[PDB]
């Protein structure tokens, strides 16, 4: 009665009998922009059910020896559906988002995963290990797209902070022998009204593992997670010919 | 008009973001009721669940036999204000005689206050913030003589013109605001507003400031926020000749009417650049201290 | 509403004039491109013959709409129908109509 | 951008090419904050 | 005050000093579909300002002998802006239209074009010349997308049907002495509430010289002929992946 | 709920379909009115402006001066029914003894209803039309003599089973209508409803009945509504043996509570084949007759 | 040619939204242009000149 969940948005349905209640990210749920918040005078574009639907990106492999994985928003979705349609063809674009990270395995099986959402997730290199080099991080590790990327440092989160406080931020965990899934409602999050879906991250969604991934020789070895997630009150402005970046 | 019923019955445009929390007034640190045993079934404070993401509301009472404690502690001083408007470092300017940074008496300071580990750490525990500042300003020479000399600082906004000697043009500073004192009156002090284009400031940028092609050569720009950018702090000895004596500027900032959003860890690996959060690969160290066993103090 | 030097080019003195006015003139039917501006008003271009863009460099921010009148001076007997758009921000110049 | 939607016609006897003139100004909903002095100054030496 | 008019849609305007009115289809202004006519259950997308907006697709030369074309709807658009994204993901689909044609000239040029809208205009072969060989139009000449075709036979449309009575259809005429211009707003017609945009259109638009186009020399011979278009009420169902045909 | 402004203020979502103009009563041709001489400025009904593509709003009252005429001609025999509901030829099966055809003593007829000129112009007036119909079959040897012979006559919708023999399994007709006739009895005759998956039957649809490429071999499903083909009309003697006569059934048709939309120009060219309207390309004819000089009769 | 400027606005050239603008016009009045103190004068007085 907490444990089971059905997530209905657009055409898409979730179902889930092993959860852990939801987080609504610092407690607010995704709102459209008001007439005095918003700055743009054109009448904005909101698809609806085309674009606010649940897509299923990726499949990560959880191994004995992961180190964790991370994705950045709205850049995952900027090449998907109606969706990534409409991230191209306008300047400006804001919504919310429903995380839904997916893991079972068997009660034999035991690792537990933190999801976490981190908002303007800023990444940075070990300046060519001595700190003496002033380098910077390459496109595709800023902005990995789908694929997500992994982490080369989990402990100093590729940034200089420390994992163990990432639970300051909206996040659950997926402990094997409790949970098969992490939900997360996620509300714009960002100091201006609208922003550019190509330019700007939001926020990035972090899978660590923090208790390896363990179980005895013979049972099934292939632990797949998988990320599906949904924009909520999607609304476009700024029109004109579609742009990749 | 509307007439058809999906339209009518959507709720698409709600602009009220709904809020599953709301604040309430806490002057005083939480009080201490009695409690006494408890042996039942069905009721079992201490278990939970941490994997559903909040924090244990189990509380002293329900753990222990406790006594009643009036609690008068004040919450006062951990206010955002409380811990921000303190005065702290942000900036030095060098106006050497003979030197190779700024031996012509006139310097420019892009306004970063990323420079100094103290001041940077306490704002970079929040994402965005906004607030008013209050800038001191204390000159003196190298020893910290105090000697008879008049300075001009100037605020140059983005798009004024950066003076480009002592004798600039620019110093006619009759639109941008200019300070005029001596290294013998009392420190500078004035009041700056909040002036960013955005609602906040963001100690944290995890995008591009243009479009196009984001290659190698490029990629310096990544996380840099033109919102942040406030402009140029200009200074310079007052006269068309050189002064007689080598100054140093030390910029002291004060937060106040601070509002701030979105908490994060907090830095716990030393800082090598302003623009980022880069850290020496090979020296990754823990957070904290260490010992030799879990089991040994 | 002030003069917007959109043709910009002309640099001699004796030539400065043409700098108020561009020019349109038959054409082949394929849709051609007359002419190309930034819109940024307190940017260096067009936009600084304008007593808007001047007034404009003595504040550092600035927001609103702008507007952009275009007055045909041909004669009574010319006809002609253009298409004049204004790409918001992230679009790259068209390359066609 | 300024594109041909048709083409500029005229009849026998009317010159082939014409000028346009452009006007530009604010809308009523623009204003400008944080006063800054101009990117230019108009004077090279001492004005006598 | 019935000479000069002002379409207003989406993020785009038209202006005109020369017109001759506005003709509405049948009588009737497009439409959304009732929820008694509908009977697909899945809620439509209605993505509004960022589809109904006019789209300028085609330039056509019109010369002292030309002999017509033609342009197949929803064709026209399904590769262009957020409308062919939105045909393309969407099985079904279904709106109205708002034609704008242009034409300009002197008062010392000459000749009248028909202007008009012929709802599921097949196409006709002429069955190998002697009518013994039963040959059919290929893809590119049923629907020839937004370049348009040329019309062999115009005295019988290309399908056996003579022009002399296209005006049974809604249309305008656009006299160069009189008009430089033709508007006419089309509803959906069908004989079903929602329908394939790519594998049916609904109608087609024929713009035929009835009078020929004539000046003397020295006068400007280029004499361009724009079709501008507007979608009116479109609505998408039967969301998946995108498919161009 | 919605908040926003402009999304409480949209018509997204409006199903009522105005309409700008509405039906009369038009029981009789209109009257004519008297009228006098006018020698005004400033009015002319003569002028129109063909362009705007209405058509010209001029009568007679104001081009001559005209008498009072009580017109009470009627209207009714333009009504559709009135113009559709008499029985027409659209279908012909021969059943010939030895023959290259039907010599198996059954037919299958699809039912297409555009095997003859007469009544293919006339419904291809209208794009779409909608109705009932009373169907008649006639039939009897090639001399038009009758026979005593019995004939049965099968529908076979969509998907039943066509039959391939005279003998086949699928004339026990346990669900589809069959009709059992002898040649002596006088035509049969039934009433067929709208059957239609779509709103109306439509002699034209410009598109393709499936997705995918539409190559070269293809290209014959160009115009191909599935919502137009009903099925088949299946018919056969009566015997395990063959009939001793030979024989033909014409098949006729006459609509009623018939429903039309969108008038079209009606065919000039004649028609080659059933499912298209190919034409004649080296015999394009003109739409009537035509005379040596204008100025002439 | 009359001589006056534009009377078009946004809501009349395309299909806009309702945005309630607080933007001041306080920094743009004469007083805030001008009353800020800039250089107008240099005097000098040399011992050998
Ligand atoms: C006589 C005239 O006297 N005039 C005095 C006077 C003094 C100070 C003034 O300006 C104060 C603006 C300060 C508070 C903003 C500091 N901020 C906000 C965001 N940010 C920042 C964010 C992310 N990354 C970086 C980075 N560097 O990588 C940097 C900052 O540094 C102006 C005028
Ligand atoms: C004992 C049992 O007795 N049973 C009798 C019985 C008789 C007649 C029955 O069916 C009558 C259906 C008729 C009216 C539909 C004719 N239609 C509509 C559209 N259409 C059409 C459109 C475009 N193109 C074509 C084309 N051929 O290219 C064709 C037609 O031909 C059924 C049963």
């Amino acid at each position: 009665s907490d444990r089971v969940a059905q997530l209905t948005i657009g055409n898409s349905t979730i179902t889930t009998q092993e959860a852990a209640n939801i987080i609504v990210g610092y407690g607010e749920w995704p709102s459209y922009c008001s007439d005095s918040d918003a700055t743009a005078v054109d009448k904005p574009t909101r698809p609806d059910v085309s674009v606010n639907r649940f897509y299923t990106l990726d499949t990560k492999l959880w191994e004995k020896s992961s180190k964790g994985w991370y994705w950045k928003f709205p850049d995952v979705l900027t090449e998907t559906g109606v969706f990534g349609q409409n991230a191209q063809f306008h300047y400006l674009y804001r919504s919310g988002f429903c995380i839904h990270v997916q893991c079972n395995a068997s009660k034999f099986h035991q690792g537990a995963l933190l999801v976490a959402v981190l908002p303007e997730y800023v990444i940075g290199t070990v300046a060519g290990g001595t700190g003496t080099e002033d380098t910077h991080p390459p496109y595709k590790q800023t902005q990995p797209g789908a694929d997500g990327f992994e982490l080369q440092h989990p402990y100093v989160l590729d940034a200089g902070i420390p994992i163990s406080q990432l639970t300051v931020c909206p996040h659950q965990w997926i402990n094997l022998r409790t949970n098969n899934c992490a939900t997360i409602i996620v509300p714009y999050i960002n100091a201006l009204p609208f922003d550019s879906a190509l330019n700007h991250c939001n926020f990035g969604l972090l899978v660590v593992p923090i208790s390896p991934l363990d179980y005895d020789q013979g049972a099934t070895p292939v632990i797949p997670i998988t990320i599906t997630l949904a924009p909520m009150c999607s609304e476009f402005a700024g029109l004109r010919q579609a742009v990749t970046q | 008009g509307d007439r058809v019923a999906d339209v009518i019955e959507s709720s698409i445009g709600d602009s009220v973001s709904r809020a599953l929390t709301h604040a309430l007034p806490a002057p005083t640190g939480q009080n201490t009721q009695v409690s006494s045993h408890r042996l039942d079934t069905g009721k079992v404070p201490a278990l939970q669940a941490a994997e559903i993401g909040a924090s244990s509301n189990a509380s002293d009472e329900s753990m222990i036999e406790t006594r009643c404690v009036l609690n008068s502690h004040s919450t006062a001083e951990t206010t955002l204000d409380s811990f921000f408007s303190r005065a702290g470092l942000v900036g030095e300017i060098d106006l050497p005689l003979e030197g190779t940074t700024n031996p012509n008496g006139y310097a420019n300071w892009d306004i970063d206050i990323t420079g100094y580990a103290q001041m940077r750490r306490k704002v970079e525990l929040f994402t965005y913030m906004r607030f008013d500042a209050e800038f001191t300003f204390v000159a003196c020479t190298p020893t910290g003589e105090v000697v008879p000399q008049l300075l001009q600082y100037m605020f140059v906004p983005p798009g004024a013109p950066k003076p480009d000697s002592r004798e600039s043009l620019a110093w006619q500073t009759a639109t941008n605001p200019s300070v005029f004192v001596k290294l013998s009156d009392p420190p500078a002090q004035v009041s700056v507003p909040f002036m960013s284009p955005a609602s906040a400031y963001q100690w944290f940028y995890d995008g591009y400031p243009t479009f196009g092609e984001h290659k190698q050569e490029k990629d310096l720009e990544y996380g840099a926020c033109p919102n942040n950018m406030m402009g140029t702090f200009s200074v310079r000895t007052v006269g068309t000749s050189k002064s007689k004596y080598p100054l140093v500027v030390r910029i002291y900032m004060r937060m106040k009417h601070v509002r701030a959003w979105i908490p994060r860890p907090m830095r716990n690996q030393n800082y090598l650049f302003k623009a980022n959060p880069n850290y020496a690969g090979n020296s990754i160290k823990p957070t904290g201290a260490s010992r030799t066993a879990i089991t040994t103090l | 509403e002030t003069i917007l030097e959109v043709n910009n080019v002309p640099t001699n003195a004796t030539s400065l004039m043409e700098r108020l006015r561009f020019p349109v003139s038959a054409q082949a039917g394929k849709g051609e491109l007359c002419a190309v501006f930034r819109a940024d008003p307190g940017r260096n271009g067009p936009w600084q013959s304008t007593l808007l863009g001047q007034l404009c460099g003595y504040y550092t921010q600035w927001s609103g709409s702008l507007e952009v009148t275009f007055m045909f001076t041909g004669s009574f007997m010319a006809t002609g129908k253009m298409l004049i758009a204004y790409t918001p921000p992230g679009g790259p110049l068209p390359k066609d109509r | 951008s300024i594109w041909y939607q048709t083409n500029y016609v005229v009849p026998i006897g009317a010159p082939n090419t014409a000028y346009i003139i452009a006007l530009a100004a604010a809308q009523k909903n623009f204003t400008m904050k944080l006063c800054k002095d101009a990117s230019d100054i108009l004077q090279t030496g001492t004005i006598q």
